[PDB]
């Protein structure tokens, strides 16, 4: 056997093993043989063997998707274009009211007289619907420390104006609508963005700059245009471009053509942001390690109105970060976290989290279950000093 | 099988024992009652004939369409093969866990209502990147590292073996390990070993294999590579010869280097970005590391960084006896005489010496390999050094 | 501009450009539709498009001069409740090399700073702090200059 | 082949599926099976490296252009299944064909046969061979100088 | 029909109203690998490749 | 190599088997000290059985012999200890504990955690084996545990500390060294492990937790625990002990929520306000504050709930003709439910007589009582409004007014007894309908108060001549609900007497099922203490005997989760209508721990897949009970399946169940399902009635009301609420004739369990004070190192937020420090001194 992990190890192992056996036994005693035809658990062929399927197949006919192209005369008469089938001039069934149908919206029509019965949501590139956040992160504004003025500005530009419009509307200030976050790698940009996404109360979209380069000409611009149309359907949304330097490259066309399609997509984003077509309720963020490369047209107010500098944290912020990350630990009681803050010279958040984890490591390798000071000193050594030359 | 989570301390304890004993006892009551019912009545006939009703509802000429958007409410837009787009009703017997956009759905012929789904191929890229067992050898064939292998084991293997250790204290494992050192020193081999020894799906890629000749293909490749790694449970990725893709990132450059930088940004986001990386680890190798980008090898992206020195005096003996292991040698083999020289030999150099000696032994028909052959082979292999002798010294 | 290169793709844009050229002034003269355009770079547009028959009148837009800067600031700060002490001539003079789209930043950020400091009406210092915000300048850790 | 992810396909190109199946088959069987797979190429560098791994086709052999003896031997073998006259001196034909290649010596045979056919006979003659080799080598040098002019 | 003989990649004739496999039509193997065996490759030695 | 060197070093002493035995002193101390240093040394990586321990294995017998009986001064002690250390790998007898029992008493920390854990386990085993006769042998063990426990506390090992001090049953010692830094964890765990543990031990654990929560002056938590235990005297000690007035406010709110009362002496400071708070009198003011803040005042008529126009009007003309009486009764019910407690109503208040006259016969009864539902928790003006309908021509309208007074007074304890004052007249009256209205209202007007005057008024009626089985049953219900958990003898006596008074033919009437319910409803929570009654019911007819016994058994062990009772009921299932109450009980016993509830869901799925019709028509109600106001997807699916069912009884029960499970949730998925479901059974009168009722329940209040009996972290079990739920559910066991017949007023039995879902935060002075509160699901943080976050999926709202089931609210800012750590219901806040 082994050294002995815990007194109950064997007892829990036994209860798990017989749990597995009883689960297998019920599996055999209930059937549930995997079916290659995608068919539900027999206890879930429910309303399915009968009584809803047989009641849904009778009244619910098959409508066919069609894309309205024109709505001529006040009298209902609709030209729809069924995909790869035909193109017709049809009328409205009674269920839909005339106001519901507009030009350009997908509609459903029946298979006999092709009259309109239901609208439908527009078609969005599968690669442009996933950038919605769906499940929001849990990081919050207590997890970001040593950046207090920066977070204040970000919160006053992306967050406060949506929650309390009347403050700004009364005095008559249209709040800035863009932020450029720039600072050394690993200083707190993406984390503050995560926090903003968690706290905010409106649609959030994550776009990577490297996600807008495409093989076929004139696709990236379409992607940007669709993204902004989608974001404009919502009531209010935030878009957070990462590594925007990916496609905001400076314009240097000369001689043989080089990186020109990226330039067209960049111009399309520029025109979407601030341009003839009004930008509705949208707020934009960008993060870059290298803000200089961004072109003169993007970095201009009206598109990126604010510029927040993230600098390496000061000593107070250093200890604060140490303490935030050393929270869910099984750690000793008294650690002079000021000592640890001093002992690491200018170092970023990533340094500090690495310090915490390396201290946990040096605790484990010593077969200890509570982290002490010596663990943290060893951690700081192994992190700062040893990995200096990189 | 969709069992309850104990969510006691999760570490061996009395509460984990009582929440565990309770589920066991309920399963016991259920099993007893079920066995009683089965003895009292088979129900085989009743469970049957439900298949018959289902197959009655789904007519014989079932049609394979292609789902394209689920309205979230037991409805769908299913596209027939030609290209038409219908708006059908999802019935009650389709296992909805298997319904996602792009799935080959099985529709009714007259009514196209969704009545099933089908499996798909498993090789978008899974086959081409997964390496299976390493043909070279297991941890046995590697010697002299000891400390490095220990680091890797703790970084990538130990968090899979016994999560309790890390979990007990509230610290997550390191994120990624970058293997750096002089060429021919045991990086790729150690990755191969920790691959063939662990229990996850290990994927390997060459950096020059991410340099694509159509725009926006490198970023797609990296995005996919990190896309079929969460589909597959715990997973490991090893991007070898990364130097060819991650470089200092000098801005005064023209050509396809911009695409290189753009794929580097995609990777830099995948490793640590907006979303949570799930359960995956990232190993990397680079013979030349001083030239990587600070944001790629920064702490939260790659916590562990491993140096790989050359064999010094004795690891040379170990490697030599490892590669000479399978060959009949004459009883005059002065191996130390070959090792004692401080010729800065590398591991791959040792393999080259072994193979060349074996090959000339084959050339001369001789049933055994002689020391003179090994020394001649050593001279021949070292002959591939060159350079300007007085210069620089 | 068109050019002779072995790399494809740009040819398609050039070709739709030829079609636009022909639409402006070509066979079948069109005398009912007029065209506008805007560009930051005119040094890269094709001569056949700057030709004196398709795009006849070309108009230059200079980085605004002092009078223009005061005018722009005044136009944009019209709604905000500003005090009767702000000397827009001063604010024009301390705003060298400011493209017109920059008071928007200054005007608005002055309002924002007035909000931050819990104020009601703006004052010269509010606009000055706005300007220091818009320039976006960094320090070198020291101020050896005299 | 020449790579496993080349055009962004994701390993699903047919050119790449054939290579994958070839790799699987090569790794199927053992070294001790008396089944040696000889592979050839006119362009080594483009050739994929996934073939040249250990446990696969490593050993390579260079091939310089053939020398005089090699040229004569190759001509002899390729003309073997042709009607010839008597006193045919292929050594002389080679002497009149310096710095030629395999395809050149393959073309000279067909040309000479066709000229003999125009002569309305069943046999090729040494004079006919001389004229054919003159034409083939003249067109070869013409192609070489045309390539040079294109480079110019 | 016994399913054992319905191999993948085989032609079959399906009925009109309700497609029901009710024959197994022939297939063309078209051997493309059985046209190049040369046996001992006679008249091909080291001797006539002098050099 | 290194292997050779270490082996040679180990042999340097292994070869000298008697190195200490040799007379020379140079090998006495130094050799054994060096061995201790080498063995105690740690290694790298896992390295199971570190190199020293592995290497000393073969030198085991001689290792013992060198100890044997040598000099006792130091050599014997050290040798014994080192033997104990190497006594780990062999994994044989208790050599570790034997040798540490006789050896050097060196600090344990020098040995490490691993050995300390192993020695703790060995000590636990030895104490278990050791008979109490060897008291002297226990003093060394108790010394060892007294040393072990502090090492476990200082090394963040509290869960195992409680475990060990449990195995030896000494859980009262935790107090003497618990310290501040590590008390929250120990109380949390010690409670968490208190429902899953057998009976006699659970009380001791709870005593321990309460004692500690006192020791550190943490009072409201101690009150929580004391009520859990259901000891009223400890609740006195907790309440009175406190001197801080605001904390007493907070205890008052908690107590008032529980529906338990404590009668302060008149000398307590600010007595009037304590009593006012504990009366839930102000609850209407706060409810209306919340309703105004969320701007949800507007009354919703039933049509808005129906949204018929959305559904495809295939039969918009001459469609299915459904019963008008049933439709208008259902409309009255849904109007009462949707506007409940908000006071106003577009339908009735504007013109209520016309709506009441749209209904028919008994529909006038439930229709009128809908008005009392509407003004619930508004005693003051409730009587002012209901006065008109109290005096009417139709008897049904008058009894409706009565049941309405009963509802309005419900849950709120006024000192003026309007309910007892008014409902006194007719309780003995002739008209059985009038009596039924009076009694149901009065029982709903006090349930859980255990008022002796009410009891001595009501109790005779169950023995009256002019008491039909409906009247007898309603009376038994009223007593059970007014004597919940009171082990009150009078109610039990009269109930039993009436039960044994009736002939076999009478017992066959379904309204006799309402006597066993009263009996079992008197005794809630007291398992194993009913065996006398189980003997008292052994003299009933076989079918009714089984029914009464099973029912009281299940009503005894409510809120237990006793697996043995689960197994016994399951044995019963695998016959009459007994089995229906067995099925309900399977859920009643297991309405506690989540583990119980989910495993019971599985058992119910199996019971439906395979089962007999009597079983099948009770599974829906148990599924409803096990999740009330907790619309989990799986219950919804496995219920909607049986909604569209051929077996009509199953259909009614499932539709009522899916209406409940969503009670007061406003679920979009559920509302859509029920709209579709009305579409399906548009031609079925009974199913359509059940559908309309469910559409009301789902929109109970407007999402601001929840029946869930449990509260305060799903831990405190409410007795009035569970009483009402049992009353309503059991009726449905013959759903067809009672509910879909002449007895639908029982549906007001849910009023017992109606509470709000608010979180309205007050300052020390009882004024609103909005604070940003993170709202989201809960996380269990038992035995998790550090202080790991205790919410996931959180959204930051303002104070007056609605907490659906399982939603725990935290404070966004450290600005205010709350009093009670359960930020639920009403809470008080105070300023943090060190805010910055
Ligand atoms: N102020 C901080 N407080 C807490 N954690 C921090 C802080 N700054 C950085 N970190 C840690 O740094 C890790 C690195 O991610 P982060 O979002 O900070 O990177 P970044 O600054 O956006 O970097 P990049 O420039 O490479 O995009 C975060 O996971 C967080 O753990
Ligand atoms: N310590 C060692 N034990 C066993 N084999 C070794 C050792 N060091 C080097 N080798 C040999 O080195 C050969 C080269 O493969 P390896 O994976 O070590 O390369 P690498 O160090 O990753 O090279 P590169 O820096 O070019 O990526 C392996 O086949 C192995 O035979
Ligand atoms: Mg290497």
């Amino acid at each position: 056997k082994t050294y002995g992990q815990s007194t109950y190890s064997r007892q829990i192992k036994q209860v798990e093993d017989d749990i597995q056996q009883l689960l297998k036994k019920i599996n055999e005693l209930t059937g549930i043989k995997e079916s290659d035809t995608g068919l539900a658990p027999p206890a879930l062929w429910d309303l399915a063997a009968d009584k809803q399927t047989l009641q849904s197949e009778q009244p619910l006919q098959v409508a066919r998707c069609t894309k309205i192209i024109n709505a001529d005369s006040e009298d209902p008469k609709y030209i729809i274009n069924v995909k790869q089938f035909a193109k017709f001039v049809v009328d409205l069934s009674d269920q839909v009211a005339p106001t519901d149908i507009e030009e350009g919206m997908r509609v459903g029509v029946d298979r006999n007289k092709y009259q309109i019965h239901i609208p439908l949501p527009p078609k969005i590139d599968p690669t442009v619907t996933m950038m919605q956040v769906e499940e929001k992160p849990d990081v919050t504004y207590s997890d970001v420390g040593g950046c207090k003025e920066q977070i204040e500005k970000l919160r006053e530009v992306v967050e406060t104006p949506l929650l309390h419009p009347e403050r700004f509307v009364n005095l008559g200030i249209e709040p800035p609508k863009g932020v450029l976050l720039f600072g050394p790698p690993g200083t707190g940009k993406t984390l503050c963005a995560r926090a903003v996404a968690n706290r905010t109360d409106a649609c959030f979209i994550r776009v990577i700059g490297s996600e807008l380069v495409q093989k076929y000409v004139g696709e990236g611009a379409r992607m940007v245009r669709e993204l902004f149309e989608m974001a404009r359907t919502k009531k209010a949304c935030l878009i957070f471009f990462d590594e925007i330097d990916a496609i905001g490259g400076a314009r240097f066309d000369d001689g043989a053509g080089g990186d020109n399609e990226v330039q067209r997509t960049m111009l399309e984003l520029i025109n979407q942001l601030d341009g003839f077509d009004p930008r509705g309720n949208i707020k934009v963020l960008m993060a870059t390690n290298r803000p200089d490369t961004l072109d003169p047209a993007l970095m201009r107010p009206g598109r990126l109105d604010r510029k927040i500098e993230f600098s390496l944290p000061d000593l107070e912020g250093r200890t604060h970060i140490f303490k935030i990350h050393a929270r869910s630990m099984s750690v000793e009681r008294d650690i002079r976290f000021e000592l640890l803050a001093r002992l690491c010279p200018n170092s970023t958040g990533a340094e500090i989290r690495s310090v915490c984890t390396e201290a946990g490591m040096f605790a484990i390798r010593a077969r200890r279950k509570i982290a002490t000071e010596k663990d943290f000193l060893e951690a700081v050594n192994k992190v700062i000093k040893s990995y200096a030359k990189f | 099988a969709s069992k309850l989570p104990l969510v006691t301390p999760h570490t061996q304890c009395r509460l984990k024992l009582l929440k565990l004993e309770r589920i066991k006892d309920y399963l016991l009551m259920e099993e007893e009652f079920i066995r009683n019912q089965e003895q009292m009545k088979p129900l085989e006939e009743k469970q049957e004939e439900e298949r018959s009703k289902v197959d009655d509802l789904r007519g014989t000429p079932m049609s394979v369409g292609t789902l394209e958007e689920i309205i979230d409410d037991n409805h769908a837009i299913v596209s027939t093969s030609v290209g038409s787009e219908h708006y059908v009703s999802i019935l009650s017997f389709v296992d909805k866990d298997l319904l996602e956009p792009g799935c080959s759905v099985l529709l009714n012929h007259k009514v196209h209502a969704v009545i099933g789904v089908l499996m798909d191929d498993t090789d978008p890229l899974v086959t081409v990147m997964k390496v299976e067992k390493a043909p070279q050898e297991t941890y046995a064939d590697i010697g002299g590292l000891d400390n490095q292998i220990q680091e890797i084991k703790e970084s990538v293997e130990l968090p899979l073996t016994h999560p309790e250790y890390y979990e007990e204290m509230g610290i997550k494992p390191p994120k990624g390990v970058i293997l750096y050192g002089p060429p021919g020193t045991g990086k790729t081999l150690l990755a191969k070993a920790v691959a063939n020894q662990t229990s996850a799906t290990f994927l390997r890629v060459v950096g020059s294999e991410l340099i694509q000749k159509y725009l926006g293909d490198g970023p797609k490749l990296v995005r996919e590579l990190f896309r079929v790694a969460e589909e597959h449970a715990p997973s490991i990725v090893f991007i070898d010869e990364i130097d060819a893709i991650g470089t200092k990132r000098y801005d005064s450059n023209s050509g396809g280097e911009r695409e290189i930088q753009r794929t580097m940004l995609e990777l830099l986001n995948q490793l640590d970005g907006f979303d949570s990386r799930g359960d995956v680890k990232v190993i990397m190798a680079t013979n030349r590391i001083e030239t990587l980008d600070p944001a790629l090898i920064r702490p939260g992206r790659i916590d562990r960084k491993i140096e790989f020195p050359l064999p010094d005096e004795k690891t040379k003996k170990r490697i030599f006896q490892i590669h000479t292991s399978r060959m009949t040698l004459a009883d005059d083999v002065t191996l130390d005489d070959l090792i004692m020289a401080k010729d800065d030999l590398s591991g791959a150099d040792i393999k080259a010496i072994c193979t060349e000696a074996g090959l000339m032994a084959l050339r001369e028909r001789r049933m055994k390999v002689t020391n003179e052959d090994f020394k001649k082979s050593k001279e021949n292999v070292l002959y591939k050094k060159q350079e300007g002798t007085p210069e620089g010294l | 501009k068109r050019f002779d290169s072995e790399k494809a793709g740009d040819r398609e844009v050039q070709r739709t450009m030829l079609e636009l050229l022909n639409q402006l002034d070509g066979f079948q003269p069109n005398t009912q539709v007029k065209v506008i355009a805007a560009t930051n770079r005119v040094d890269i547009l094709d001569p056949a498009l700057l030709r004196s028959g398709r795009l006849d009148r070309k108009i230059e837009f200079p980085m605004p001069n002092e009078e223009a800067r005061a005018r722009i600031m005044q136009i944009h700060s019209r709604k905000m409740n500003v005090s009767p002490d702000v000397n827009y001539e001063e604010l024009a003079r301390c705003t060298d090399d400011f493209n017109g789209a920059q008071c928007k930043a200054v005007c608005v950020e002055a309002g924002m700073i007035a909000l931050r400091r819990g104020a009601t009406e703006l004052t010269h210092e509010d606009y000055m702090e706005g300007i220091l915000e818009v320039q976006a300048k960094k320090k070198a850790n020291l101020q050896y200059y005299a | 082949g020449s790579s496993r992810l080349e055009g962004g396909s994701g390993g699903d190109s047919e050119v790449q599926r054939t290579m994958l199946e070839l790799l699987n088959q090569l790794d199927g069987f053992e070294a001790t099976k008396n089944i040696k797979v000889i592979m050839a190429t006119n362009r080594i560098d483009i050739l994929d490296s996934a073939l040249l791994r250990p446990g696969r086709i490593d050993r390579k052999i260079e091939f310089p252009p053939p020398n005089e003896e090699a040229r004569l031997d190759i001509l002899k073998i390729h003309s073997r299944k042709m009607n010839l006259t008597r006193g045919i001196n292929l050594r002389k034909i080679a002497e009149l064909m310096p710095g030629a290649s395999g395809a050149e010596v393959k073309g000279v045979c067909t040309e000479a046969g066709m000229y003999a056919l125009r002569e309305r006979r069943v046999h090729v003659t040494q004079e006919d061979f001389e004229m054919a080799v003159a034409k083939v080598m003249q067109k070869d040098s013409e192609k070489n100088m045309s390539i040079k002019k294109l480079w110019k | 029909i016994d399913i054992n003989d319905v191999t993948p990649n085989c032609r079959v004739a399906l009925r009109n109203d309700s497609y029901t496999l009710h024959k197994i039509l022939p297939n063309k193997v078209d051997p493309l690998v059985s046209l190049m065996m040369v046996e001992k490759v006679p008249d091909s030695t080291y001797e006539m490749i002098g050099g | 190599e290194l292997s050779e060197e270490d082996k040679q070093l180990q042999d340097e002493l292994e070869m000298l088997v008697e190195r200490l035995g040799e007379k020379d002193t140079s090998l006495y101390r130094p050799a054994l000290e060096e061995l201790r240093r080498q063995i105690r040394s740690s290694t790298t990586s896992m390295t199971s059985v570190p190199k020293p321990l592995k290497f000393l294995r073969p030198h085991y017998g001689k290792l013992k012999e060198i100890y044997e009986n040598m000099a006792p001064g130091e050599n014997k002690r050290f040798a014994a200890d080192i033997i104990s250390v190497l006594a780990m790998t062999m994994s044989g007898e208790r050599e570790c504990l034997k040798y540490r029992l006789v050896g050097s008493q060196e600090e344990l920390a020098s040995w490490g955690h691993e050995y300390v854990r192993h020695l703790a386990g060995e000590v636990a085993k030895e104490w278990q084996e050791l008979d109490d006769a060897e008291k002297v042998q226990r003093e060394p063990l108790l010394t060892l545990v007294k040393e072990i426990v502090p090492y476990n506390m200082a090394h963040n090992a509290e869960h195992e500390a409680c475990d060990l001090l449990m195995e030896i049953e000494q859980v009262d010692m935790l107090e003497k060294d618990i310290d501040e830094n590590a008390y929250a964890k120990v109380c949390l765990y010690l409670t968490s492990c208190v429902n899953y543990v057998p009976e006699p031990e659970n009380s001791a654990l709870l005593r321990c937790a309460l004692g500690v929560f006192r020791k550190f002056s943490r009072f409201p938590e101690a009150l929580r625990l004391a009520l859990m235990l259901n000891d009223m005297e400890l609740v006195e000690d907790i309440f009175t002990s406190c001197k801080d007035v605001v904390v007493q406010k907070q205890m008052a709110f908690m107590l008032g929520r529980h529906g338990v009362f404590l009668e302060l002496s008149e000398d307590v400071e600010e007595y009037e306000d304590l009593t006012e708070i504990m009366s839930n009198v102000q609850l209407n003011s706060n409810f209306l504050a919340l309703a105004r803040e969320l701007d949800i005042m507007e009354p919703k008529v039933p049509d808005d709930i129906y949204k018929t126009h959305l559904e495809n009007n295939r039969f918009g003309g001459s469609g299915s003709q459904v019963d008008s009486a049933r439709m208008n009764l259902a409309s009255s019910f849904v109007n009462g439910f949707v506007n409940a407690a908000f006071g106003q109503d577009k339908l009735l208040t504007d013109d209520g007589n016309k709506w009441l006259y749209k209904n028919k016969d008994h529909g006038m009864l439930s229709a009128a009582a809908s008005l009392g539902m509407i003004l619930l928790w508004d005693v003051d003006g409730g009587l002012t409004q209901i006065d008109k309908y109290l005096y009417s021509s139709e008897d049904y309208i008058k009894s409706g007014a009565l049941l309405a007074c009963g509802i309005v007074n419900s849950g709120v304890r006024n000192e003026c007894d309007p309910a007892l004052a008014l409902l006194s007249d007719y309780v003995l009256h002739n008209s059985n309908t009038m009596r039924l209205g009076s009694i149901f209202g009065l029982g709903l007007a006090y349930a859980g108060s255990n008022r002796e005057d009410v009891l001595t008024l009501l109790l005779p009626v169950m023995g009256d001549s002019k008491s039909s089985m409906e009247v007898a049953g309603v009376t038994a219900l009223a007593c059970g609900m007014i004597a919940v958990g009171s082990c009150n003898g009078d109610v039990t006596s009269t109930i039993l007497q009436t039960i044994m008074e009736k002939s076999e033919t009478e017992l066959k009437d379904t309204y006799a099922r309402w006597l066993p319910l009263g009996l079992g409803l008197n005794h809630l929570g007291k398992g194993e203490a009913i065996e006398a009654i189980l003997a008292a019911l052994e003299v009933v007819s076989e079918p009714f005997r089984s029914f009464a016994n099973t029912l009281v058994d299940v009503c005894a062990y409510a809120g237990s989760g006793n697996v043995l009772k689960v197994q016994q009921l399951l044995h019963i299932c695998s016959m009459g209508a007994h089995q229906g109450v067995a099925v309900l009980g399977i859920a009643l016993i297991a309405m506690g721990e989540e583990i119980g509830a989910e495993m019971a869901l599985r058992t119910f799925g199996h019971l439906l897949r395979y089962g007999e019709p009597t079983l099948r028509r009770a599974v829906p109600l148990a599924l409803a009970l096990i999740s009330v106001s907790n619309p989990r997807l799986n219950i919804l699916d496995t219920l909607s399946k049986f909604s569209h069912d051929a077996d009509p009884e199953v259909s009614y029960n499932s539709i009522f169940a899916m209406g409940m499970v969503g009670s007061g949730t406003n679920n979009a998925r559920l509302a859509a399902m029920l709209r579709q479901l009305a579409q399906y059974h548009a031609k079925d009168p009974n199913n359509l009635f059940m559908v309309r009722l469910a559409q009301g329940l789902t929109h109970l209040g407007k999402g601001t009301l929840t029946l869930c009996p449990y509260h305060s972290d799903r831990q405190l079990m409410s007795q009035v609420a569970v009483a009402g739920l049992l009353t309503v559910l059991v009726s449905f066991l013959d759903v067809r004739n009672i509910i879909l017949g002449k007895s639908h007023y029982v549906l007001y039995g849910l009023v017992a369990a109606m509470q709000p879902r608010m979180l309205v935060t007050f300052d020390e002075e009882l004024r609103p004070l909005p604070v940003s509160v993170r709202v989201g699901q809960a996380v269990d943080v038992v035995g998790q190192a550090g202080k790991p976050k205790t919410i996931t999926g959180f959204q930051t709202h303002t104070t007056p937020v609605l907490l659906a089931h399982g939603e725990r609210a935290e404070l966004a800012t450290e600005e205010f420090l709350p009093v009670t750590p359960i930020l639920e219901g009403f809470v008080i806040l105070r300023k943090n001194p060190n805010y910055d």
